[PDB]
């Protein structure tokens, strides 16, 4: 574009062809400056444009089917289950060894029932059974409790999520890291600014550990897209806007801008030329040609277009468990009455015998090996986040 | 202010960014700009002040002093600048008082008719 | 009726030219009215049963407007209290500020007369089954 | 600032004062116009600008009659009722086609509403098709309550404002504004 | 929300002991 | 709101500093309607 070497003092551009005679204008994104127009003229801005911040277009989360089950971990909701048949059993044996309309039919729908707090009808009129009962009150109390107060704190925490939308805003909030190009403008702007947010943001800048300096645009642009939310990068406005409309449609241009520049129409100082260009791009501005031929070429050729409320896409495995509840539930009624309609204790002494058998080979097994808990562990790399591992690892109840 | 967030004005950037730090906070500016346009210092044509006048306005704005006098006169000369929970009113949960009564104005009905007509 | 900000006596008594508190209370309006009209219709239907009390008919359809009554004099009060507030939103939030609504007697004699009407529409059901009961 | 009448072509303002000799040098607002720069010299802009959109800052909403529903979509809502018929003609056809009765389909509805709003019974459904049905419900009522009182816990703590209109494309789409 | 669990299985325990207990000695 | 004697060392600290905190804080305090400055000691106490 154009910059005067510090040695020899020549001009190595669009501005170099002005300067040395070879052209007669330079019609370019070529920035107005001060150094630049010591030597040649430039008209009037064509286009006004900054410094801006590129970011990812946030992503959504998708809830994976059953994420209504996500408030408690699956080890609460195992041990909820193993604890709904320790109460249903208990039920049932305190029930019989008493002076029964219990069964353990009807224990299973006691303990469910005060599970989801919506009451009983079986009492258990013992006070052996009232002991059962109420400790299963309270139970359920809690993880109801828990589940809501977990949830409002997810909802909650993912709502004062705020997005950046300012310099001051990447300024404060240090978990996203910032960069720009490695030589140009816009790393000279911070490197010399002596504005507060400016001043703070090239500290972070220079001191960051890995470099968040990229060296190209291209390398800029794409290290914006595979950070998934953790990288923004400082360019220009106009550029800014046009990778936005590019494919694939993943980036966004947040704020305004973060300071002021313009691209003018140079000529060589002392052209016949330079005076009557400087009236055409004030006509062409005024009768909107100018913003007609950035619509042109920004959007009318972009590869892309241009609420609060829970949505059921994230409860949606309670209804799918719902639908699943009553198509189990067609099939009972069927094969009950099909049982009715039909209509002994060596089933009994068959199956309580077996299941015991490898009841006690069961945990016997288990405990005399030693795959109880795998255990992975190691570091990562910013690599696409490609893991290795330096600790696998195998545990038993003592043999590790 | 007086419209109650009925009609958007459409003015200039820059009054628009000095009439939302005004008191009261009551406006805001949204969007970008629809134009683009510029201020410049004007000079008689032909002119002995004119060449480093422009060279004079395009060192301040590259040292930052331009931009340190907007912050100055826009925001730091600005009265806006830049909590506890408020109990729930009546206007919020009216809606099932609203579907209270009208289940207990439906149920009446059904009542004196169904009985009458047994 | 105003007071002390500017002292003026005005009682504007609204119809004409002119605060939009007082235009939301107008919506309001129908159903104390209706309320009223229940309970005048419940007593002129009672006073006349107590000289006729020969069939049985009477104090259920006037214990029906004096439950009807009370259940238009809810939604009075509802619609009246959340207009205050929907306009006590909209105000201003300055830090050097303050409005301050209050309810007076008259408010509150419209709310004891629902407890009044309604348990008035209690006993008229006990009476009517007494006399269906002879 | 300064402009030409159509009659006596004299400059007013910040202009004519340059155009004819009083002043200088003019530092003002003063916007760069074509047929300003025929008669005066700009420097480039010292201020860059251009026309805006001034709205009042969004304050907190009224609420409508049913701004009670809204921490749970309306597509949630319509999916709760067309459950809520679905689990209660399946309670009846458990209980119509080949029970283990008391359950028709105006008690199926009784069973399921007090169950969706967390009250009790009036009798178990005594079954074992009965109780699937039954305990399902109960199951999905826990956790769309739960989710109720939770996102609305949510809207209560983080006081989010939007904006009506974001862009002049907005402005021309609507006509309420 | 170990807690709850202990709870429930010590609720379960001193409800077994009062079963087996009182109704040998009713 | 947060201010300072109207006379000493510490309001000539956030005067010359080049600190960006305390840049920060002399602007909101020299920019602040009604005036954050006491004139004495015992009157900045008894304002807190
Ligand atoms: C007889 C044994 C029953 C065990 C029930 C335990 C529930 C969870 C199972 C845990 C086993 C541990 C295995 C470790 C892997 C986790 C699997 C899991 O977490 O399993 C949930 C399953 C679907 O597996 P997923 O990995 O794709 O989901 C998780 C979503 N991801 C993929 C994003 C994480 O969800 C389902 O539908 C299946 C379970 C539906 C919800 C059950 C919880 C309680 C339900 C009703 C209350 C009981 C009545 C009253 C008391
Ligand atoms: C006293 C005792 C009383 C106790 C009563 C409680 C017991 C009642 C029974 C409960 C179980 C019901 C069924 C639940 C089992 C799992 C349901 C399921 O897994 O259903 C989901 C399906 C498939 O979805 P996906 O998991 O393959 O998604 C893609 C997965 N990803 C993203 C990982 C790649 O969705 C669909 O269409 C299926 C929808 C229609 C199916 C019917
Ligand atoms: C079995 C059910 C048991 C009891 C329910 C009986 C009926 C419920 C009582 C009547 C409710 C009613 O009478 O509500 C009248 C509303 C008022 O209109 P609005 O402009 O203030 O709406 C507010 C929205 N905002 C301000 C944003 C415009 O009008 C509307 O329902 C607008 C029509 C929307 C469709 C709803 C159908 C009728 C309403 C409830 C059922
Ligand atoms: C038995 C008697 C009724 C129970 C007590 C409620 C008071 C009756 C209202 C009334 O008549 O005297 C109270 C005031 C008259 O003094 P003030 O207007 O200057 O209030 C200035 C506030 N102060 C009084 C602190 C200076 O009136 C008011 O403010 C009304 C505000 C308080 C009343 C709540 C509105 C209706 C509530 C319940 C009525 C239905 C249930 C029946 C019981
Ligand atoms: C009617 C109720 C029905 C059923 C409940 C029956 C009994 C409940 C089950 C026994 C609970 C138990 O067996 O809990 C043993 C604990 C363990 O001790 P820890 O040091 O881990 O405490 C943890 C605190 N941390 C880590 C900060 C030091 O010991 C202790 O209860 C420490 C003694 C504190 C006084 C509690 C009395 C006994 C416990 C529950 C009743
Ligand atoms: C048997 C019952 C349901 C009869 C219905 C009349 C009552 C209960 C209804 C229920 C919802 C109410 C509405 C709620 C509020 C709106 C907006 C308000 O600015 C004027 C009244 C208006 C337009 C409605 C009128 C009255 C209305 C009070
Ligand atoms: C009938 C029941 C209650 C008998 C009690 C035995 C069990 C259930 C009890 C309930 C609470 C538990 C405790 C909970 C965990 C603590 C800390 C841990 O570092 C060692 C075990 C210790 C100190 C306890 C031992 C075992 C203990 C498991
Ligand atoms: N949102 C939501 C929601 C609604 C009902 C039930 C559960 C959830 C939910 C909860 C959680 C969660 C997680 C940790 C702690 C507490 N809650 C997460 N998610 C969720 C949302 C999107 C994607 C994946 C999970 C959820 O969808
Ligand atoms: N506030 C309130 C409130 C009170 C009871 C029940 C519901 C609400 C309510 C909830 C919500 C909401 C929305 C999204 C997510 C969660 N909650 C919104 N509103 C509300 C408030 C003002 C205007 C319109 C709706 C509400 O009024
Ligand atoms: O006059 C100048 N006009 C410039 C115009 C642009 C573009 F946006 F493409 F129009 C760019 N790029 C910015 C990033 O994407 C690739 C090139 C650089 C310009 N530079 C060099 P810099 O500003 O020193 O980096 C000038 O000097
Ligand atoms: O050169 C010009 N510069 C201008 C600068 C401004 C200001 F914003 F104050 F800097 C304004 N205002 C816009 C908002 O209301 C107050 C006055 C008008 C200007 N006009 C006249 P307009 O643009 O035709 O209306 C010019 O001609």
């Amino acid at each position: 574009y154009g910059a005067r070497d510090a040695d020899t003092k020549i001009w190595n551009g669009m501005v170099g062809e002005l300067v040395y005679g070879k052209a007669d204008i330079a019609i370019a994104p070529l920035t107005i400056t001060l150094v630049r127009e010591e030597v040649i003229d430039f008209s009037k801005p064509f286009m006004s444009l900054g410094i801006s911040i590129m970011i990812k277009k946030p992503q959504k989360s998708k809830p994976g089917v059953f994420s209504f089950l996500d408030p408690l971990a699956y080890e609460i909701w195992m041990c909820i289950v193993f604890a709904y048949i320790g109460v249903s059993v208990v039920l049932f044996l305190v029930s019989r060894f008493s002076p029964n309309e219990f069964g353990i039919f009807n224990s299973l729908w006691f303990s469910l029932g005060a599970f989801m707090q919506q009451g009983c009808d079986i009492s258990p009129r013992s006070l052996s059974g009232r002991i059962v009962g109420g400790v299963w009150w309270f139970f359920t109390l809690i993880i109801i409790s828990s589940y809501t107060a977990n949830l409002a704190a997810f909802l909650t925490v993912e709502r004062m999520v705020s997005p950046i939308e300012s310099a001051e805003d990447l300024s404060k909030q240090t978990e996203i890291a910032y960069g720009t190009l490695d030589s140009g403008s816009t790393k000279e702007f911070f490197r010399r600014s002596k504005i507060a947010v400016f001043d703070k943001m090239w500290t972070y800048m220079r001191s960051a550990e890995p470099s968040v300096f990229v060296r190209t645009t291209a390398e800029g642009v794409a290290r914006v897209r595979k950070s998934k939310g953790k990288y923004a990068y400082l360019l220009e406005s106009t550029m800014n806007e046009y990778i936005e409309q590019r494919k694939p449609c993943d980036t966004m241009k947040v704020g305004g801008n973060l300071d002021s520049k313009g691209y003018g129409i140079a000529t060589p100082k002392g052209s016949s030329l330079g005076t009557p260009v400087n009236l055409a791009v004030l006509k062409l501005s005024e009768q909107g040609v100018l913003d007609k031929l950035k619509n042109k070429w920004w959007y009318d050729k972009g590869e892309c277009g241009a609420t609060s409320a829970l949505s059921l896409s994230n409860v949606a495995g309670v209804f799918y468990i719902l639908v699943g509840g009553l198509g189990l539930a067609m099939l009972v009624a069927l094969i009950e009455f099909c049982y009715k309609s039909r209509a002994g204790r060596k089933a009994l002494t068959l199956l309580s015998s077996v299941f015991a058998v490898c009841g006690l080979g069961l945990l016997g097994i288990a405990v005399s090996t030693d795959y109880w808990l795998y255990l992975e562990e190691g570091i990562i790399l910013p690599q696409n986040q490609s893991t290795e591992v330096k600790m696998s690892l195998h545990s038993g109840l003592w043999r590790v | 202010r007086k419209s109650k967030g009925k009609y958007a004005y459409l003015l200039e950037s820059t009054m628009n960014e000095y009439i939302e730090q005004r008191k009261p906070c009551d406006t805001m500016k949204v969007g970008g700009n629809l134009d683009s346009k510029g201020y410049g210092i004007a000079t008689p044509k032909g002119s002995s002040l004119g060449t480093p006048v422009n060279l004079a306005v395009l060192k301040l704005s590259e040292q930052g002093v331009l931009d340190k006098l907007k912050n100055k006169w826009w925001y730091d000369k600005g009265e806006c600048g830049a909590e506890k929970t408020s109990a729930l009113s009546l206007s919020n949960v009216a809606g099932v008082f609203y579907i209270l009564v009208g289940g207990l104005g439906l149920a009446m009905l059904v009542a004196l008719i169904e009985f009458c007509y047994k | 009726c105003f007071l002390a900000g500017e002292e003026r006596g005005r009682c504007f008594t609204i119809e004409y030219v002119m605060v939009n508190v007082l235009k939301m209370i107008r919506s309001a309006t129908p159903f104390p009215l209706v309320s009223l009209f229940f309970m005048f219709i419940g007593f002129i239907l009672s006073n006349i049963g107590h000289i006729r009390p020969h069939r049985t008919i009477l104090a259920f359809v006037s214990g029906i407007f004096f439950i009807l009554s009370g259940l238009s004099l809810v939604v009075g009060l509802v619609l009246y209290i959340s207009s205050i507030n929907d306009e006590m939103l909209n105000r201003t939030k300055d830090a050097e500020t303050y409005f301050n609504y209050k309810y007076g007697w008259s408010f509150a004699f419209a709310a004891i007369s629902f407890l009044l009407t309604e348990s008035a529409g209690v006993m008229s059901v006990y009476l009517f089954m007494k006399r269906y009961t002879a | 600032y300064g402009a030409r009448d159509a009659d006596t072509k004299i400059w007013n303002g910040m202009v004519g004062e340059l155009v004819y000799g009083k002043a200088d040098i003019a530092i003002a607002p003063l916007t760069i116009t074509l047929v300003r720069e025929e008669v005066i010299d700009f420097s480039k802009p010292f201020m860059s600008l251009g026309i805006s959109i001034m709205i009042k800052k969004p304050q907190k909403s009224k609420p409508g009659v049913f701004s009670f529903l809204d921490p749970l979509a309306y597509e949630i809502w319509m999916c709760i009722v067309f459950a809520y018929i679905g689990v209660s003609v399946v309670l009846f056809l458990v209980s119509r086609f080949s029970p283990y009765n008391e359950f028709g389909i105006f008690n199926s509805l009784w069973f399921s509403l007090g169950a969706f709003m967390q009250q009790g019974c009036d009798i178990s459904p005594r079954s074992l098709s009965g109780r699937i049905v039954g305990g399902v419900w109960w199951f999905f009522t826990l956790i769309i309550i739960s989710s109720y009182t939770a996102n609305l816990a949510a809207f209560l703590t983080v006081e989010r404002m939007v904006s009506p209109i974001e862009s002049a494309e907005d402005l021309s789409k609507q006509t309420e504004i």
